[PDB]
RNA sequence: UUUUUUUUUUUUUUU
RNA sequence: UUUUUUU
RNA sequence: AUUAACAUAACAACAU
RNA sequence: GGACUCCUUAACUUAAACUGAGGAGUCAAGUAGGUACAAACCGUACAAGGAUUAAUUAUGUCCAA
RNA sequence: UUGCGUACAUUCCUUAAUAUCUGGAACGAUAGAUUAUGAUUAGGUAGUGGAAAAAAAAAAAAAAAAAAA
RNA sequence: UGAUAUAAUUAUCGUACAAGCACUCAGCUAGUUAUUGAGAGACACUCACGAGCCCAAAA
């Protein structure tokens, strides 16, 4: 284990842009969540990026 | 409130407890008397909810040549022998 | 290193046809030849039903002139029935080549997503409808003459003829068809055999 | 009837649509009842092998090498005779 | 909802009754003053009227056009948001009515016509 | 005293499975496991240390005193046996005709006499996939006589489309429909079905085998509500256990307008680019005075295209919120969605 | 016939209670430095809200 | 513990929710209805 | 020892039945009816099979 | 004799061979295993 | 407990005397209308089914062609056709059926590569 | 010789 | 839509 | 003056 | 300090649904299906909920069906 | 020889998860509008745990709220 | 007219079922309480102060 630690490349998974995250499912995940009472709008972005495709 | 019950560590407060969802559905639901059908539905009305008449066409057109009900058997049995005999 | 080289015996109501000749992509579908090649040797013993897994005596249970014919069914030989070398069904693979050229091999599949077995079928014309929904792991190499025979055997229905099975199976020791698309290199974080690893405690 | 309690094998026979004196028949054992038919047992004749239909599957190889009759009963000449249970 | 192409709406009048100083009806007295002007406008064909009364809970009624007994409902709308609220709003005019006969399933199929080339009779050589 | 263990293998081999029995995963893994070792080191490696034998388990195995509860762990059931039917056949449709002359019967025209001497004649086959300067026809263009079915009335028009993934209904001039929750659907929405199965008419019948590319249904949405309430009980007498429940289902109610066949009908456009890709995620799409406020480049297109252009992501996703064309599945070749 | 005993006992008769209330007292402890607290806490809110 | 219970419940709400109510109209509730209306009062009472 | 019966007992009734032996096929149907032909001369029944085979 | 009580009524096709409360299913057996 | 009072009422209305009025009654006799419709809601689709075999198995002996050979035919041809619409059309479209019949007898019957006339001999 | 068995819930044995 | 009876 | 159980009456129904 | 069945086995009249042991399933605490009629046997991709849809399983294919 | 009937889809639509490990150590924030191919799920006696309700009484917060009057 | 269906409750290995209560309705009726207790590998909430915390009875 300690030794497949040091091969594996931890680097790739981190991702510099707020929003935009990594899923177990082996995908990208995409989130923007806003409410507005006073116009009655409400967005609950839920957006996946498949790396198969 | 919030999406989900939350079970991670950093929510193990007790002013996280409580609440409940809207639904619409079933708040037409919740806190409403029920009232059977029964002995109730008009004749106007199908089982399914449908409109129903209760007049003949003639009638209804009148106080406001057709397609035969039957098919031909018979010239469809001897069209198939006729064309299967060709 | 170099692709292997299986070998197929058909016979034609009781009598020798003649042997046509595969290669497999190994290269490019590795766990997908060697299902095939260990199915054809028979190398791995018994399976779930205590059968032998080998093609060996296997009839053709569908011969569709013009458009295919299937088989490979070692249970039943009907066409419900099916096992591979890792079990009962086995994930899909990269869908790289088309279906553009006569005698090509592919698994078979069920009304669910991954059901592939030892269920295949060999294409007698182009299917370009069937671009992605199967995976292409097998050319002809020699003996269409074969095939030819075969092909007269099949009627619009799929129905037979005359009966079709293969005789003798193994391996001989000693231009591809279209791409869908063009492969490029992939970042690998995470190494292969880590996986296999990791099911065996470290 | 009176009897509260009766043998499964009984009460098979008392369900058989035949006549009284058939049923005296089937009950003493000189009648049969299958296929819904009612005939004579199978006779086992000495030295003689028995019908297939009888034997276990084991036992049908060796039973077919037995010697067979072929003749009237008049003709037969067989020393004892019996029904086959 | 639209019928006859379009050209004929079921809802008639919607009478909404609120309090002006009950704080049950904060919702409703927020929606009046946001989403009601905004509302109106989109529905033109439908009539809205209020009534205000102190010590009474806040509900709703709702009128349809037609013979049949489902022409009236009511609501009631004691603790709702205004989304809730224009949720309601949004159901009431999308619907008929309360649909108290409207049944799940069936043959989901409604044709005056249910045979074009015609029904089927015993025949002569079928018999 | 000793237990001997059984070898002999009789009907199927032994698998344990965790947890009760249940619907659970059946999807294999990516990376399968030889089941033959091609060296000694993997051989030795394939020994799992974590389940390491020692006298302790041997004591939990002897102790007289209450074991492991029986419903953690459970054996496997048989195997099924899938009928293999793919792949299918080059998706063709075909036409035929029985004209009945009758007077009888009866109480353009002059190809239809001919048609009734000699329906044979009549009959035309094709492809559902497109093509080139063939289009739906197979081997070339189709007989320029077809437009024949352009020519008769609504009024004796019958087809058989799918309003949901898996229901079929008989569509009619003049039909009132009952389908699923329509997502995103208000009064006065158009809806188009190109999934049909089955044609016909009091002269021909195009059957369509797979489905027909060159006709098309056109409906509009008219109710769009909940249900009438259910009841649903369930009890076990002498046990003290029951359930009761108050559900209201939702429906959708859609009118038939048009049944339209032309045969010279080309491929559906592909999925559209939206503007704003808030709409896809928001509640209700945004009103034509909040519109105003978006930007623009001197080519008239908007300036966050520059961003992302705004093509599908998924399959099916736009086809959900209805912004496609028409409404297809996989019964249609034209159609692009998941499936289980 | 059922048995029975007392004639006043609960459930034979209206009045009886197995489990009557008694009479107790109301009353709290709470720590001085609460009360403190709480009072630095009002008039600072009283201020906040303009009441004085 | 009973059906009772509910009818008076029903009953009370009924007229709880009004104004201008005589002693002869409310009944057994007049006492109620006197001391939520005095109650109710009580937001009008300045310094 | 067991019975065949009693393990047919527990496997699917249409499962096929292994082959216990097994030779090539004949490649020449002329030269091999040949063959047969010079056994079958009494036979009126075993001259018609053959035919029909 | 044996012929009585529901324990003993055999077994017909798709049961299984061992029903509930049986005991001529263990009888016959040792009986041809010696009795 | 099990049922609200409420609504028990509701449900027993139309019943028997004593059995429309009476809780004690009312009660057991709602639970068991309950639970046979909750029972039979789950089975009703066999028996539908059913009823369309048998409607599609008589109109196709009409024509000297079981549904046994049909089915077969009809999916061989990449027909993808519900036993419902099938049964629909056997009973309101009896050419569509014909039609449909004919299609797959084509398939089904299928002719060997040599034929032989023994008329004359 | 075989298809037809405890099919022993009833009819039927139409081979 | 019954099979078998070597040379 | 007053709930239920309980007691009587009137009206309503037709593919029978 | 347990009721039926599978293998081994003590006692008994190679008896009994008894009495008592070793290790698997089910019921107990399991629904609907099959076995003619009343827990224990076979099968289950085994009962959150709703609708008029597709499938190799025990097993069936003269009539009740 | 080739066949066929049959019990069970979370394909479609609507809900739920409180003994520290389901992404969530994410996003949003004036106090959360329920994730559209998202993974495991939701038969249950005894025992244990979470949550929503039960029309009433008390409190010196029942008029800064569009339009209309 | 067609199809389908073994009142309810407790105990019990056992739906045990020919065992125990109930004609029906109205009113009453069975887990009440820490100025004195508590977190103990079968389950233990929260506030304030902090190496310091509480303050008893008079008042």
């Amino acid at each position: 284990a300690k030794e497949a630690a040091k091969r594996i490349n931890w680097g790739a998974y981190i991702s510099h842009q707020r929003g935009v995250r990594w899923h177990p499912q082996g995908a990208w995940r995409v989130q923007f969540s806003r409410r507005n009472h006073e116009r009655n709008f409400f967005v609950r972005c839920e957006c996946y990026f498949r790396v198969g495709t | 409130i919030a999406d989900r019950v939350r079970t991670s560590w950093t929510y193990r407060h007790s002013r996280y407890s409580g609440g409940v969802r809207f639904s619409l559905p079933r708040f037409m639901v919740t806190k409403r008397t029920y009232l059977s059908t029964k002995f109730r539905r008009p004749s106007t009305v199908t089982k399914w909810g449908n409109p129903q008449y209760t007049l003949p066409s003639n009638v209804q057109r009148e106080m406001q040549q057709h397609t035969p009900k039957y098919c031909d058997m018979l010239f469809l049995h001897q069209e198939d022998q006729q064309s299967r005999r060709r | 290193l170099p692709n292997p080289l299986v070998h197929l015996d058909i016979s034609i109501g009781g009598r020798d046809a003649g042997r046509m000749v595969f290669q497999l992509f190994a290269d490019t579908h590795p766990i997908t030849a060697e299902n095939f090649r260990c199915l054809c040797t028979g190398e791995t013993g018994l399976g779930y039903w205590m059968r032998p897994r080998w093609y060996k005596s296997t009839p053709f249970h569908r011969i569709v002139p013009g458009f295919m014919c299937q088989g490979g069914d070692i249970h039943r030989g009907d066409g419900r029935g099916g096992e591979c070398i890792y079990g009962q069904f086995f994930r899909d693979e990269r869908f790289l080549y088309k279906h553009s050229k006569r005698g090509l091999l592919s698994m078979a599949k069920a009304r669910r997503q991954h059901t592939n077995n030892s269920q295949f079928f060999i294409t007698f014309d182009a299917c370009p409808w069937l671009d992605g929904e199967h995976v292409v792991f097998g050319q002809l190499q020699s003996g269409a003459e074969v095939l030819d025979q075969i092909e007269e055997q099949g009627t619009p229905g799929g129905w037979r003829k005359r009966p079709v099975e293969i005789w003798n199976c193994g391996e001989l020791l000693l231009e591809r068809p279209e791409k869908l698309y063009e492969p490029s290199e992939q970042v690998i974080p995470i190494p292969d055999d880590v996986y296999i690893k990791a099911r065996r405690g470290f | 009837g009176h009897k509260h309690s009766e043998s499964v094998l009984q009460q098979f026979y008392n369900r058989l649509p035949v006549r009284k004196r058939f049923l005296k028949a089937i009950r003493k054992g000189t009648l049969i009842w299958d296929k819904g038919q009612v005939k004579i047992p199978p006779i086992a004749m000495q030295g003689y092998g028995l019908p297939n239909k009888l034997v276990l599957p084991h036992q049908k190889e060796f039973n077919n090498k037995l010697p067979k009759f072929k003749g009237k009963i008049n003709q037969l000449k067989a020393t004892r005779i019996w029904f086959q249970d | 909802m639209a019928s006859r192409g379009g050209t004929l709406w079921h809802l008639k009048e919607v009478v909404i009754q609120y309090s002006a100083s009950g704080n049950s009806s904060q919702g409703l007295r927020f929606f009046f003053r946001h989403l009601l002007h905004r509302w109106k406008q989109r529905n033109p064909q439908v009539q809205v009227h209020t009534v205000e009364n102190k010590y009474e809970a806040p509900k709703a009624t709702f009128k349809y056009l037609g013979e049949r007994t489902d022409s009236r409902c009511e609501t009631p709308l004691k603790d709702l948001s205004p989304g809730q609220i224009e949720q309601i709003l949004d159901l009431h005019r999308n619907s008929k009515g309360d649909n108290r006969f409207l049944k799940h399933g069936g043959p989901r199929t409604w044709t005056e016509r249910r045979s074009i080339q015609g029904l089927w009779r015993p025949s002569l050589p079928s018999q | 005293l000793q237990i001997y263990p059984q070898r002999r293998v009789i009907g199927h081999r032994i698998e344990i499975f965790r947890g009760k029995h249940r619907r659970r995963r059946m999807v294999p893994p990516r990376i399968p496991l030889h089941p033959l070792a091609a060296n000694t080191s993997e051989e030795t490696a394939s020994k799992d240390m974590n389940l390491f034998e020692t006298y302790r388990d041997l004591q939990l195995r002897w102790k007289k005193t209450c074991r492991q509860r029986k419903k953690k762990f459970n054996i496997a059931r048989k195997w099924r046996m899938p009928r293999n039917i793919r792949p299918l056949p080059d998706p063709s449709w075909t036409l035929v005709f029985h004209v009945n002359p009758r007077s009888g019967y009866r109480r353009e025209e002059n190809i239809l006499q001919i048609l009734a001497r000699h329906p044979e004649k009549g009959r035309v086959e094709g492809s559902g996939r497109p093509r080139g300067a063939d289009g739906w026809g197979r081997d070339g263009p189709l007989p320029q006589w077809m437009q024949i079915l352009q020519r008769t009335p609504q009024e004796e028009l019958f087809c058989v489309m799918k309003s949901n993934v898996s229901t079929q209904h008989k569509v009619t001039a003049g039909d009132l429909i009952q389908a699923e929750k329509l997502h995103r659907k208000q009064a006065g929405d158009k809806v188009v079905f190109g999934t049909v199965m089955l044609v016909g008419s009091r002269d021909w019948t195009i059957i369509g085998k797979p489905t027909v590319p060159f006709a098309k249904v056109e409906a509009t949405v008219e109710e769009q509500t909940l249900a009438g309430e259910t009841l649903s009980f369930f009890y076990r007498k002498s046990r003290r256990v029951s359930r009761f429940r108050r559900i209201r289902h939702c429906v959708t109610m859609l009118r038939i307008d048009r049944i339209v066949v032309d045969p010279n009908m080309t491929v559906d456009p592909p999925a559209p680019k939206p503007d704003r890709l808030l709409d896809l995620w928001a509640n209700r799409w945004l009103y034509p005075d909040e519109l105003d406020g978006i930007k623009r480049n001197e080519s008239g297109e908007p300036v966050v295209s520059e961003i992302y252009d705004g093509r599908e992501h998924q399959k099916g996703s736009y086809q959900r919120r209805g912004l496609t064309a028409s409404y297809r599945w996989y019964p249609d070749p034209q159609s692009a969605h998941w499936r289980p | 016939r059922a048995r029975i005993g007392w004639r006043k006992a609960p459930g034979k008769y209206v009045g009886v209670k197995a489990h009557p209330l008694r009479p107790h007292d109301q009353r709290i402890k709470i720590n001085k430095r609460l009360l403190w607290q709480g009072l630095k806490i009002m008039l600072s809110a009283k201020f906040a809200q303009g009441q004085i | 513990c009973n059906p009772q219970q509910t009818r008076r419940k029903q009953q009370y709400a009924s007229i709880i929710g009004k104004q201008g109510l005589s002693k002869k109209q409310c009944g057994i509730f007049w006492d109620y209805y006197k001391r939520k209306c005095k109650k109710r009062r009580s937001t009008k009472k300045f310094i | 020892m067991t019975t065949r019966e009693y393990e047919e007992a527990f496997l699917p009734r249409r499962l096929k039945r292994i082959k216990v032996f097994n030779t090539p096929p004949p490649s020449e149907l002329p030269a091999f009816f040949h063959k047969r032909l010079d056994n079958a001369h009494s036979n009126p029944r075993s001259i018609l099979k053959l035919y029909r085979q | 004799w044996n012929r009585n009580p529901s324990a003993r009524y055999p077994k017909k096709g798709n049961k299984g061979c061992r029903p509930v409360c049986r005991a001529m299913r263990k009888i016959r057996k040792r009986l041809r295993t010696g009795r | 407990m099990q049922i609200p009072r409420d609504v028990i009422f509701e449900v027993v209305r139309g019943f028997r005397g004593r059995s429309r009025n009476c809780i004690k009654i009312a009660r057991v006799r709602a639970m068991k209308a309950l639970l046979y419709s909750y029972i039979m809601r789950r089975q009703r689709q066999r028996r539908y089914r059913v009823f369309w075999i048998g409607r599609i198995n008589a109109a196709g002996r009409e024509w000297s062609f079981p549904y046994a050979w049909l089915a077969t035919s009809l999916w061989r041809q990449n027909i993808w056709l519900d036993r419902k619409m099938l049964a629909n059309l056997a009973e309101t479209e009896p050419a569509s059926f014909r039609a449909l019949v004919n299609e797959g007898k084509s398939v089904y019957f299928w002719n060997p590569d040599k034929v032989r006339d023994i008329q004359d001999l």
